[PDB]
RNA sequence: CUCUCGGCCGAAGCGUUUACUUUGAAAAAA
RNA sequence: AAACUGCGAAUGGCUCAUUAAAUCAGUUAUGGUUCCUUUGGUCGCUCGUACUUGGAUAACUGUGGUAAUUCUAGAGCUAAUACAUGCCGACGGGCGCUGACCCCCUUCGCGGGGGGGAUGCGUGCAUUUAUCAGUGGUGACUCUAGAUAACCUCGGGCCGAUCGCACGCCCCCCGUGGCGGCGACGACCCAUUCGAACGUCUGCCCUAUCAACUUUCGAUGGUAGUCGCCGUGCCUACCAUGGUGACCACGGGUGACGGGGAAUCAGGGUUCGAUUCCGGAGAGGGAGCCUGAGAAACGGCUACCACAUCCAAGGAAGGCAGCAGGCGCGCAAAUU
């Protein structure tokens, strides 16, 4: 249970941090 | 061996106190001579010192050594049944039982 | 005293158990659980006096005692299990299922919910932190601990919770134009949509709704929970809407009622 | 028994106050733990909710911190030199928070001679054991020595410090509460500090 | 030398001022860190607890205190103890039978940090609720502001 | 009410401050 | 059945003696603490006989003492989720420092670089101290999380030698056979529930034939400590001379427990509230404690003060302001 939900959240950490700074990188361009 | 005793008043020999008579001690759990009713209680209790003196209604003796002949009351008669160990360690100990 | 007290008497209960005087001194004083004293119905409150099941007390724990009983998909077997808001029961021997959900006249309604229904629940986030090995924990309004939860989840958001797993399907954010539901103070049990929340720093925030007939009025933030997003909830609600009718207009639909009755 | 109460003090216009209620056990108070300097004695207390104190009541060594080279090593307890709070600890030789005391320099020195590959304590008489000598002058090759040399630049020393150490025993200040949590730990006194203190036990003398 | 006024080393618990240094960085200048804090609510930290040089553990600024509960206001009426005045809050009771009022007044002692200077009797101050700092301290000024006279 | 910064409104300063009055929130049952 | 173990007995019930910014009410705070139990989260995260370890004690069987008690003494047996002691497994490694030695570039060469590495020490969560950088949150941390050097109490933190019900799948196998489902009990630490405890603002009846009070023996504040579950003259040492008061301090009285409320009342108001709900206090008067998460507990213990019971004079045992009931008191109040 430990190794399953921490390779779940480092995934969805990872999803989470790519769209933020994706966002802010469209607003920095524009 | 001179086990205790009970003094003309009914009073119980500690062993710790060195006395020919009698005080009064407050006595806990694990103290000899008192039983707790409550959990922490304690009471204050007479109790007879430990030296042996000619005002005593009873004493306790325990035979260690065996002389030349038997006590027609004590010894002569046959030992009697008693209940076996519970824990298997013990079985075994008693028993010499090996693992298997 | 001395220690923590183990009795209440019936007068000083809480007034939405709608207990009468004269039946006895005392009252089912809650146990500790999930939900405050002040804000839970207990079991055996629900399980005789709401739905007449049992004619006493010993009724109660007759019926409790055969495991018939489940609270959020958990057999209970204590009678005076405290039950709150937004909680599932299930009796499995007659095939029912209820939610918690206050009425408008902020009392627990009998809310009778589809089986499909009654697999998950609405949970507002009270706590997060990050603790040991920098893990973040996410603490609901029903003492539930979650681990990794959500990055974007918040305090004052609400989740919904699956109960045969515990864990988070989905979420609604604390902004303006959702659907929330006053589960304290005067306009307990009323359902609107926020407009504007004001901010009070060292102090309590007080946010504004509107229902649907378009009545507005305001409670403490600590007071509100979102339902669904927009006007959509994610809930069934009971018969009123959670629009809080006048007494005149509640004496005119009574009246018209027993015009119609016969 | 002993307590810390409130109700019995005057009030701040200067009345007395009648109690209200006897004393309560939540209010109360225990003697004090006097820590001497001797072999470990410690006892237990048990304290509000089930909880422990450690009741130090002898103490000898303890786990003090040099701060500027980030070392943290146990040694031991020697004497008493300066109390802040009153001078009758002093004399008695009683370990409180606070107090100033005197702790042997060996493992320090050990460590910064393992370290810099420096001397340091050494009288001007240059006499030497091997074990110090292969510790100081040992065999390494160029990638090692490359990297003492680089830490050979920054091996300086106050005179104050470098004073205690030839004296083998540097000034240290108590950090924790011995009577409260059974232990003296606390950092060796250095900069101002260690000049403002020196000043003081002088001017005591 | 200033400072160190008591028989204890007067310090800041946060601020470690032992770090060693080369002997070039060590002839500019002999300039501590200071710490310092915001206490929220939209005061703001005078330039004297920044730039000053005081140690003072009960200051809301510079000290481990935590300003939570009412902001109150009062008049310096004393200023005879040791970093702590004594301030005058006046109001009126209203008396039910009467439909009329009577005048009272509340005295409060109040800790004052060193950061605040040229503080004269009869000037408004705006304190702070914290912990009990002392058997009749409870309040901590928080902003001092000059009377009516001022030139 | 006021410039600025962000999406007419949002943030921030408001008010020299109160008293007063009208709202709203929180306010055990009996 | 009995007895050992566990839990409860700190709730309830009674009374109103004390108590005048005290109690109490409304309003705030704990970013200054503790918290049995319930609910949820963690519980191979530590690299260092186990196919189950040890010694006793009751109940029981026998021998007794005292006028007397829910007094106990000696002897013979025997258990644990009582009391103790202690492994394996995961365990292959990973990461921080120490680092003999081995390579790869540049250099004529020294020298300037980039890697690999055997051998050693440490390692997880809690505890104490010092230093460093700045995942998530607050109006505000000296917050939470992270890194580094150590420590880690013998009156000793955790890391399961416990119980029940259904019993089945697998192997070169018949074994040391391997695996497996629901529960019960226990436990370090977070969160929650029930609280408790200290604080903030405002508010109380008469009395000046009570006008100055507090500060030797803490009264007001500062510094460092001790003690305490925490914040603080709570206490200690060294210092400053402070703090309160006609806006009534200080003292005295109260046939004074405080409120929710009650009687009378055009509108104002006057008087009452021991009494079933919410807080407080007490158990003949004081004081001191054990156990426990919680008591300065009294249908717990230990003394003194006042009463008072049995006695074979050596001793032993007490607390109805709990339900009935009795004496006394009184104008004044019910069934053992
Ligand atoms: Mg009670
Ligand atoms: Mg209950
Ligand atoms: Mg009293
Ligand atoms: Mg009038
Ligand atoms: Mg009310
Ligand atoms: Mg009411
Ligand atoms: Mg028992
Ligand atoms: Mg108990
Ligand atoms: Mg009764
Ligand atoms: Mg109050
Ligand atoms: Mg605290
Ligand atoms: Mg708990
Ligand atoms: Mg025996
Ligand atoms: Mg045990
Ligand atoms: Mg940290
Ligand atoms: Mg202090
Ligand atoms: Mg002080
Ligand atoms: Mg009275
Ligand atoms: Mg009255
Ligand atoms: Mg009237
Ligand atoms: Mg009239
Ligand atoms: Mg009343
Ligand atoms: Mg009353
Ligand atoms: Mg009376
Ligand atoms: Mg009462
Ligand atoms: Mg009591
Ligand atoms: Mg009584
Ligand atoms: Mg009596
Ligand atoms: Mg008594
Ligand atoms: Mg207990
Ligand atoms: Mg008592
Ligand atoms: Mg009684
Ligand atoms: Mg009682
Ligand atoms: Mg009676
Ligand atoms: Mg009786
Ligand atoms: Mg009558
Ligand atoms: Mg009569």
């Amino acid at each position: 249970k430990n190794k399953e939900e921490a390779a779940e959240y480092a995934k969805l950490l990872a999803k989470r941090m790519k769209e933020a700074k994706e966002k802010r990188q469209e607003q920095i361009a524009k | 061996r001179i086990s205790g005793g009970n003094d003309k008043q009914g009073f119980p020999m500690k062993q710790g106190v060195l006395t020919h008579g009698r005080v009064r001690l407050l006595l806990s759990k694990g103290h000899s001579c008192y039983r707790p009713r409550r959990t922490g209680e304690r009471k204050r209790k007479s109790v007879r010192g430990c030296i042996v003196d000619a005002n005593l209604s009873v004493l306790n003796l325990v035979i260690v050594k065996k002389g030349e002949k038997d006590i027609p009351g004590l010894t002569d008669t046959t030992v009697p049944r008693r209940l076996g160990p519970k824990r298997a360690s013990r079985i075994r100990k008693l028993f010499n039982l090996s693992k298997e | 005293a001395r220690g923590p007290k183990k009795h209440l008497k019936r007068v000083a209960a809480p007034k939405h158990w709608m207990l009468d005087k004269l039946t006895g001194v005392f009252a089912p004083r809650p146990s500790t659980g999930p939900h405050k004293l002040r804000e839970c119905l207990p079991l055996i409150i629900f399980l005789r006096n709401r739905l007449k099941y049992a004619l006493t007390g010993d009724e109660v724990k007759k019926i409790c005692m055969q495991r018939f009983i489940k609270i959020d998909g958990k057999v209970r077997t204590d009678i005076t299990y405290p039950a709150g808001f937004m909680d599932v029961i299930s009796i499995d021997k007659t095939g029912e299922n209820f939610r918690l959900i206050y009425d408008t006249k902020g009392r627990f309604a009998v809310h009778r919910i589809t089986p499909e229904e009654a697999k998950y629940k609405l949970c507002k986030v009270r706590k997060i932190f990050v603790g040991t090995k920098g893990i973040p924990h996410l603490v609901t309004h029903d003492a539930r601990t979650i681990r990794y939860p959500d990055p974007l989840i918040k305090v004052n958001d609400t989740i919904q919770i699956d109960l045969e797993t515990g864990k988070i399907t989905d979420f609604i954010k604390f902004d303006t134009g959702n659907l929330c539901m006053v589960t304290g103070g005067a306009n307990l049990g009323r359902i609107g949509v926020i407009t504007n929340r004001e901010r009070h720093p060292g102090s309590f925030d007080v946010v504004h709704v509107k229902d649907a007939n378009g009545n507005s009025f305001a409670t403490r933030l600590s007071n509100i929970f979102v339902i669904g997003k927009g006007n959509k909830p994610w809930i069934s609600l009971p018969r009123g809407k959670g629009i809080r009718l006048t007494i005149a207009e509640e004496r005119d639909k009574r009246l018209a009622a027993k015009q119609s009755s016969g | 028994g002993i307590s810390r109460d409130n109700w019995h003090k005057r009030r701040k216009t200067g009345g007395k106050r009648k109690p209200y209620h006897k004393k309560r056990k939540y209010e109360l108070g225990r003697p004090a733990a006097n820590t001497k300097i001797g072999p470990r004695r410690i006892h237990t207390v048990r304290v509000r909710g089930g909880n422990k104190k450690y009741r130090a009541l002898r103490l000898d060594v303890g786990n003090f911190s040099w701060g500027s080279e980030c070392c943290t090593r146990k040694t031991r307890i020697i004497d008493v030199v300066y109390n802040a709070s009153n001078n009758e600890l002093v004399r008695t030789k009683t370990l409180v928070k606070n107090c100033i005391v005197l702790i042997d320099s060996t493992p320090y020195r050990q460590w910064y001679e393992s370290h810099y590959a420096l001397p340091l304590g050494r009288k001007k008489g240059a006499k030497l054991t091997p074990e110090e000598e292969e510790i100081l002058n040992k065999k390494r090759s160029k990638k090692i020595q490359k990297k003492y040399d680089e830490r050979k630049k920054n091996a300086k020393i106050s005179s104050l410090l470098e004073e205690q150490f030839q004296q083998g025993k540097l000034l240290a200040c108590i950090a924790s509460r011995p009577g409260q949590c059974g232990r003296a730990d606390g950092y060796v006194l250095e900069g101002k500090e260690l000049e403002f203190y020196l000043r003081k036990i002088k001017a005591r003398k | 030398a200033d400072i160190q006024t008591e028989r204890a080393y007067q310090k800041q618990p946060t601020i470690f001022q032992n770090k060693k240094r080369v002997l070039l960085g060590e002839t500019g200048k002999e300039k501590l860190p200071r710490y310092y804090k915001n206490i929220g609510l939209g005061f703001k930290t005078p330039k004297e607890a920044i730039e000053g040089t005081y140690i003072d553990k009960k200051c809301p600024f510079t000290g481990n205190v935590s300003i939570r509960g009412r902001i109150l206001s009062g008049v310096v009426t004393k200023m005879k103890m040791q970093r702590t005045i004594v301030i005058r809050r006046d109001y009126l009771h209203y008396i039910r039978k009467y439909n009329r009022f009577e005048k009272r007044h509340k005295n409060m002692s109040v800790h004052l940090s060193p950061c605040f200077r040229d503080v004269q009797i009869g000037d408004i101050v705006t304190v702070g609720e914290c912990r009990p700092l002392s058997k009749t301290v409870r309040f901590n000024v928080l902003k001092v502001t000059k009377a009516a006279g001022t030139k």
